[PDB]
């Protein structure tokens, strides 16, 4: 399963 | 002595649409679930067996999480627009790998989480699960920031949580075929390039996984200059194939062995060309 | 950084003549992603061909199986053709049958 992770570089 | 991965991939091309994202995912060497967001209806799909007795929340929500990740990395592409000062009608890739490697105990051997930018290293999170390797300036920026935005540790929630609950739960639901000893189907192949010489070919076919050994020794040593290997590759039905090659004095055959490695062997095979 | 595509032409299973099997075209070490595949049976494109979903190696260079239900015979030669950014012609390698 992916994780849930919205992050920005 | 098991590893579960996802692999996406971003890429811009101006003319051509927003930003393409894949996302395939991988339980060793066996792909399981897929992402397009070319596809008609872009839904998280499977792609083996033992993953399709998942219910429709895993398939929603995994469906919605490729569609959020694919806007944020649409967002980060943008960004690294800004970062190397690149122009919007330029295309660019972004690939990120992450996972978890868990030993024959079941438990966390390491963690992975990292990125290149058009082809190049971006950032990686270190073995610690706390630190990262900024590959360049640009990426010293992210670096600066995800420092400030505890993500480390966030990512080190995942690695050591559901991934590798998930992984267990993959191991054991697909235990016939992800635990199965696949050894490869061996032969030797044999075609007179001249009147001097001659070509020696060790196959092994229809193996799992992909890691294997093909050298040719001749009088017990190996010919490894003077052996040709061809890299491995899928044979399309989840299996591989290799070949290692050598060239040969015609008569002299005999002084040269065969020898091949696989897990799914109970010890190393050693061949010999017959006729 | 951009790397040009490596080709391997053969069969998922050893060929028989006569006996249905699949041809594959296996393309790796490229970059970007980008890139055109085509299955050919005596010269001539192979309209329905399927491929691997989208992966990449851990050099960051991608690779995709490209594949088709054939039955090999004698008489019919086979090969892909390949076309990326960073090759002025597309490559063309025929299929043997013995690699
Ligand atoms: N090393 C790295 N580089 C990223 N982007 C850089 C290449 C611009 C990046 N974006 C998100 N993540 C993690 C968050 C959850 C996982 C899936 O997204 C990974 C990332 N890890
Ligand atoms: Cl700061």
């Amino acid at each position: 399963h992916s994780i849930t992770y919205l992050l920005p570089v | 002595s098991h590893s579960m991965r996802y692999f996406y991939t971003a890429m811009s091309r101006p003319g051509r649409g927003e930003p393409r994202f894949i996302a395939v995912g991988y339980v060793d060497d066996t792909q399981f679930v897929r992402f397009d967001s070319d596809a008609a209806s872009p839904r998280m799909a499977p792609r083996a067996p033992w993953i399709e007795q998942e219910g429709p929340e895993y398939w929603d929500g995994e469906t919605r999480n490729m569609k959020a990740s694919a806007q944020t990395y649409r967002e980060n592409l943008r960004i690294a627009l800004r970062y190397y000062n690149q122009s919007e009608a330029g295309s660019h890739i972004i690939q990120v790998m992450y996972g978890c490697d868990v030993g024959p105990d079941g438990r966390l051997l390491r963690g992975h989480d990292q990125s290149a930018y058009d082809g190049k290293d971006y950032i990686a999170l270190n073995e610690d699960l706390s630190s990262w390797t900024a590959a360049d300036t640009a990426a010293q920026i992210t670096q600066r920031k995800w420092e400030a935005a505890r993500v480390a540790e966030q990512l080190r929630a995942y690695l050591e949580g559901l991934c590798v609950e998930w992984l267990r739960r993959y191991l054991e639901n697909g235990k016939e075929t992800l635990q199965r000893a696949d050894p490869p189907k061996t032969h030797v192949t044999h075609h007179p390039i001249s009147d001097h010489e001659a070509t020696l070919r060790c196959w092994a076919l229809g193996f799992y996984p992909a890691e294997i050994t093909l050298t040719w020794q001749r009088d017990g040593e190996d010919q490894t200059q003077d052996t040709e290997l061809v890299e491995t590759r899928p044979a399309g039905d989840r299996t591989f194939q290799k070949w290692a090659a050598v060239v040969v004095p015609s008569g002299e055959e005999q002084r040269y062995t065969c020898h091949v490695q696989h897990e799914g062997l109970p010890k190393p095979l050693t061949l010999r060309w017959e006729p | 950084i951009q790397r040009t595509p490596k080709i391997q032409v053969y069969s998922r299973h050893p060929a028989e003549n006569g006996k249905s099997n699949f041809l594959n075209c296996y393309v790796s070490g490229f970059h970007p992603s980008d890139i055109e595949v085509d299955l050919l049976k005596n010269g001539e494109r192979i309209e329905k061909v399927e491929h691997s979903d989208l992966s990449f190696s851990k050099d960051w260079s991608f690779y995709l199986l490209y594949y088709t239900e054939f039955t090999p015979t004698e008489k019919d030669e086979y090969a892909c053709r390949v076309n990326h950014v960073t090759l002025s012609q597309p490559k063309i390698v025929k299929w043997d049958r013995d690699m």
